[PDB]
């Protein structure tokens, strides 16, 4: 209950009996941080019939957005004013039998500037520790050519064209 | 008690036989602590005949000598390592079992 | 078998091939040569004659700089999977993330005390 | 079709 | 030509020689190996009794089943449980 | 109106994570390349600036009446673990083939 | 579970008969009145112990067959049960790798 | 050969269980079709099959001439003969051992002669 | 009830030794890297490379002019007194292996001219090495070449 | 405890066919009868034996395979060592064909 977004929830038996139309079911398992008591899905199963009764009782309900057959089914929270009155809450998004909240296109990036900023600022003072300073010496860390050398050059590419390299 | 030691210590080790808890572990920063090798190093006792005599998941024993090399904890914090080793495990097993089979029926019914 | 008696049976260990690497969609690989005729040469390449290029200072700041590259280049390629509608959305849920507390004042002072 | 792959995807 | 001829020969030798102390090797450890064999059927049917020693005949990519204690095993396992 | 000023300011994020990204990668394979005759100087004056600047960038563009970003939400639409040839170049080379993992991890 | 469909139903006969499969069969052997412990307690006779290891024992090292031929436990048989060219195909005993 | 007799007796199983839930659930109605009298055949013909190879594989399996007795007496004598081997083949690597020192310390000095000259 | 295969001999592994040889070993490979071999391992290599170097400078025709060589447990020290000292080596079996030139340090080093340094630029000492070493690689008649 | 393990193996699979048969009898004559809950327990305990006796043709298996396996062990030995042997014959040879050519030729 401390944070939603960093919560996930799963159960084996579902995982094989799963299917467009139980996905409801398994997010309704109970017991799964995600799903509520307070939704009427509930307030349905403990009463009867599913049918146009989200579209009569207006409420919390939630329902299913996107599917995919194998995997991927999405699930919306909506709190309807009136019939022909949607406001969506929340989406929690089921990959591999595995139930996550989605991330705001927000949080995330603000969660993912801040590690990165972090690990840049511990590298940078350990980098500030090592470095050692004099003004006579300069910088240094806690931790040419005789010009003869175009004759010898010379002679490089003649035995280069007296002794070919045969790799 | 020591009944009590005994058979956590064999959950543990047969837990151990998991990447995926290997990878917790590793994560979790439980291997970087000296107190963690050396129980390791202890835990090398169930390499011992009457002691591997209880052992149901016997892929543990092996993987286990891989921790005690010191570069195999300081890895394995990925996610990817993983995946890589739980299917080399899943694929060495599957495919040995599967093959046999495969190739005794195949060649049985191509010579005929 | 009312009563087997076990022997001292001796077993020699059944190590024939090894499967050095196992490739996906089967495909088995035999790498193990079992040689040693050359092994010893190749012992020999090991012999000296005289981990990253060097990596001995600077390891720790080379390693934190490398990960936050490597954070900022998932977000990076997070967003550019969100700049057009391959295999990803954008659906503005109308929410309202309500903090319940005096956390901004208490948070903004003691990140700028430290 | 795609069900989680333990082994990889033939 | 002699000499080459006795590098060779001493080839020969060295490889023959390298199996037959692989050959000892494998004596050395096989001596200490023997044991009862009433002990290593009930150690086969204790590894075989699951789908750890064999791969099921039907274990296609997608199976509870697992090289692993799974995670329900494991929630109800010692382990973690005492630890709590 | 809305949502394409919205996709500006993405596309403006976009241009702003892409920029630090490249900066850091010169910083750390300079870093590599040079090793020696780096000086204490130097590694300050492109650390700072790097960091300082594309920092400042960010934040500032993120507070500049751009539309509210805890509103949007991303749920992952299809997954196929066919190989794809396109996001491997879109994304330069990293998350190639769009499996189950990757969107838990991400 | 209406399945029935003509596909359906083809792809199930290919199946089953794969793992499943002139007499070409193996030689019929009768009744073992004497087994080597508790039927005759001949227990460690060397006579016994020397025709396992190297004499041709019809259910002790092998299957005989028809026809002659002599697969060892470690060998596969090929035979033909029914009169048809589908060939029933024994794997090995030992399997030893 | 065992695990195909295990994997026989246990299609002959499923063939029992196959063969009456397809010959219930399926038949022409009454009167006080021919594609389930195909089908029966076609049932009866594949258990008479499974059983004859049952029966070859178990011709075949092992006569109850092992399992004890002959067990500890053949594994007893692999015991000594495995050590009285071993000790031969160490004998004949130490004399190959021996021939291989002598022929390396021969050219040692053959080489060394060719270099002093 | 049916077992599968009764293990055959995956249960006398783990009983016999512990060192699990089935699966991949990859993990290994691709992981832990390996551990250097200890000085006693190197001279024994060394005293065999001295023997391969004796056999592959008996076998081919050693320069008569001068030819100093000596075997310093690894490497035949090929240097004239006081014009050259090269260092080959092999790297394998005698048929086919190449040679690897290794050292091409300059002998001729007069006090009168050149004083404090050597003769000439190391760099060009190094691409003389490399040229004679790529022209060795043909395994032509080396030890005349 | 006559225990013939291929006898009583083939008797086995007769009477799991043959209950197959009064099974079917059962199911001809009275289906409503006691019989059929005994007879679907009565093969059941038959399906047991036959699995029971051959894997105690597996502690067989076992130990009769495990007995071919220490003969081949055995085999392969003594295979190497006649190896060996012919090896060192064949060097001695060449070692003593090699000698004559040199003083032959002297």
């Amino acid at each position: 209950r401390d944070n939603l977004l960093g919560i996930s929830w799963v159960d084996s038996s579902w995982i094989p009996i799963l299917n467009s139309g139980s996905v409801l079911d398994y997010f309704s398992e109970r017991s799964n941080p995600f799903y509520d008591r307070t939704c009427n899905n509930e307030v349905v199963k403990m009463q009867r019939l599913t049918l146009e009764h989200l579209n009569q009782m207006v409420g919390i309900e939630y329902i299913l957005l996107h599917a995919q057959e194998p995997i991927l089914f999405i699930i919306r929270k909506q709190q309807r004013q009136s019939p022909a009155q949607v406001i969506p809450l929340a989406d929690y998004y089921i990959i591999a039998g595995v139930i996550y909240q989605a991330p705001d296109l927000g949080s995330v990036i603000n969660s993912r500037v801040l590690t990165a900023v972090h690990g840049i600022q511990s590298a940078f003072d350990e980098a500030m520790s090592y470095c050692r300073y004099h003004p006579s010496k300069g910088y240094w860390w806690h931790f040419s050519s005789i010009f003869q050398r175009q004759r010898v050059d010379a002679l490089l590419l003649d035995l280069r064209q007296k002794f070919p390299p045969k790799f | 008690g020591n009944r009590l030691r005994f058979q956590l210590e064999l959950e543990f080790v047969q837990c151990l036989a998991n990447p995926n808890y290997l990878n917790f572990l590793a994560q979790r920063g439980y291997f970087k602590d000296k107190a963690f090798v050396n129980y390791l190093k202890y835990l090398l006792y169930w390499k011992d005949p009457e002691y591997a005599k209880y052992l149901k998941y016997p892929q543990c024993l092996h993987m286990l000598e891989l921790l005690q090399y010191e570069h195999f904890r300081k890895e394995l914090v990925n996610a990817q390592c993983a995946k890589f080793i739980d299917e080399q495990q899943i694929l060495h097993w599957q495919h040995y079992s599967r093959k046999r089979m495969r190739l005794q029926q195949a060649l049985a019914e191509q010579q005929q | 078998m009312s009563g087997v008696r076990a022997v001292r049976i001796s077993i020699e260990s059944a190590c024939e091939k090894q499967v050095h690497e196992v490739g996906l969609d089967g495909t088995e690989t035999y790498l193990p040569p079992l040689s040693m005729s050359q092994n010893l040469a190749r012992l020999a390449q090991r012999i000296d004659f005289s981990f990253q290029p060097s990596l001995w200072p600077w390891d720790s700041v080379r390693n934190n700089l490398r990960s936050a590259l490597t954070e900022m280049c998932v977000l990076y390629d997070v967003l550019s999977i969100v700049r057009d509608k391959k295999f990803m959305t954008l659906d503005p849920v109308s929410q309202d993330a309500l903090p319940p507390k005096q956390n901004p004042q208490t948070l903004q002072l003691i990140s700028k005390k430290k | 079709s795609y069900s989680p792959t333990s082994p990889s995807y033939s | 030509q002699l000499q080459k001829q006795l590098k060779e020969a001493e080839q020969i030798l060295a490889t023959a020689v390298y199996q037959a102390k692989e050959k000892l090797k494998s004596i050395e450890k096989a001596r200490k190996g023997a044991i009862s064999s009433e002990e290593i059927i009930k150690y086969a049917h204790r590894i075989s009794a699951s789908n750890a020693v064999c791969a099921p005949l039907t274990w296609v990519p997608g199976d509870p089943r697992r090289p692993y204690p799974t995670d329900l095993e494991m929630r109800s396992g010692l382990l973690g449980q005492m630890n709590n | 109106r809305e949502e394409k000023q919205l996709e500006a300011s993405l596309d403006a994020l976009l241009s702003q994570v892409a920029d630090l990204k490249n900066s850091l990668g010169s910083f750390i394979c300079k870093l590599e390349n040079e090793y020696g005759r780096l000086t204490w100087p130097s590694v300050l004056d492109s650390f700072a600036l790097l960091s300082g600047q594309l920092n400042t960038l960010n934040k500032v563009l993120k507070h500049e009446k751009t539309p509210l970003f805890r509103n949007q939400v991303i749920i992952p639409l299809v997954l196929s673990p066919d190989r794809d040839e396109d996001l491997m170049r879109q994304t330069e080379g990293r998350v190639p083939v769009f499996s189950h993992e990757v969107v838990p991890d991400h | 579970l209406s399945r029935n469909e003509i596909i359906q139903s083809y792809l199930s006969r290919q199946s089953s008969l794969l793992s499943s499969s002139a007499r070409q069969l193996h030689v019929l052997v009768p009744q073992s009145p004497p087994t080597d412990l508790p039927g005759l307690t001949r227990e460690v006779t060397q006579d016994d112990l020397d025709r396992i290891q190297a004499s041709q024992w019809p259910g002790v090292n092998g299957c005989q067959d028809t026809q002659g031929n002599w697969y060892d436990w470690t060998q596969c048989i090929s035979l033909d049960p029914h009169g048809d060219d589908g060939r029933l195909n024994i794997l090995p005993y030992v399997c030893l790798d | 050969r065992l695990t195909q007799l295990q994997d026989a007796v246990n299609s002959l199983a499923d063939q029992f269980c196959n063969a009456i839930g397809v010959l219930q659930q399926c038949g022409p109605p009454a009167s006080f079709a021919n594609p389930t009298e195909e089908y029966a055949q076609l049932f009866a013909a594949l258990i008479a099959r499974t059983a004859k190879d049952i029966d070859v594989l178990i011709d075949s399996l092992p006569s109850e001439e092992s399992t004890a007795a002959l067990q500890a007496a053949s594994l007893y004598k692999l015991e000594e003969e495995n050590h009285e081997a071993a000790t031969c083949l160490e004998d004949v690597v130490y004399r190959g051992d021996m021939l291989l020192e002598k022929i390396q310390s021969a050219l040692a000095d053959i080489a060394q002669s060719q270099l002093k000259t | 009830a049916r077992l599968p295969s009764f293990a055959i001999p995956y249960a006398i592994d783990v009983l016999t030794t512990g060192s699990y040889p089935r699966l991949p070993t990859c993990i290994r490979d691709k992981i832990i890297p390996p551990d250097p071999i200890t000085k006693i391992e190197k001279q024994a290599t060394l005293h065999q490379l001295n023997q391969i170097l004796r056999h592959r400078l008996v076998t081919t025709d050693l320069p008569p002019q001068l030819a100093n060589l000596t075997v310093a447990n690894g490497r035949v020290k090929f240097r004239v007194e006081g014009e050259f000292e090269a260092t080959l080596t092999v790297m394998g079996d005698d048929p086919d292996v190449p040679w690897r030139l290794l050292k091409l340090e300059i002998l001729v080093e007069d006090k009168e001219t050149g004083d404090g340094r050597a003769l000439v630029h190391s760099m060009q000492i190094s691409f003389i090495h490399q040229l004679v070493q790529s022209r060795l690689f043909a395994d032509e008649k080396p030890l005349q070449d | 405890m006559q225990f013939d393990h291929k006898k009583e193996l083939r008797k086995l699979n007769m009477s799991i066919l043959i209950n197959f048969l009064d099974l079917l009898d059962i199911l001809i004559r009275s289906p409503g009868s006691i019989k059929r809950e005994e007879k679907l327990e009565d093969l059941k305990l038959l399906f047991v034996h036959v699995h029971h006796l051959i894997n105690e043709y597996r502690p067989h298996q076992a130990r009769e395979t495990l007995r071919v396996m220490m003969e081949v062990q055995k085999r392969q030995r003594l295979e190497t060592a006649e190896r060996f042997q012919k090896h060192l014959e064949r060097v001695i040879e060449m070692i003593q064909n090699c000698l004559a050519s040199l003083p032959d030729d002297l």
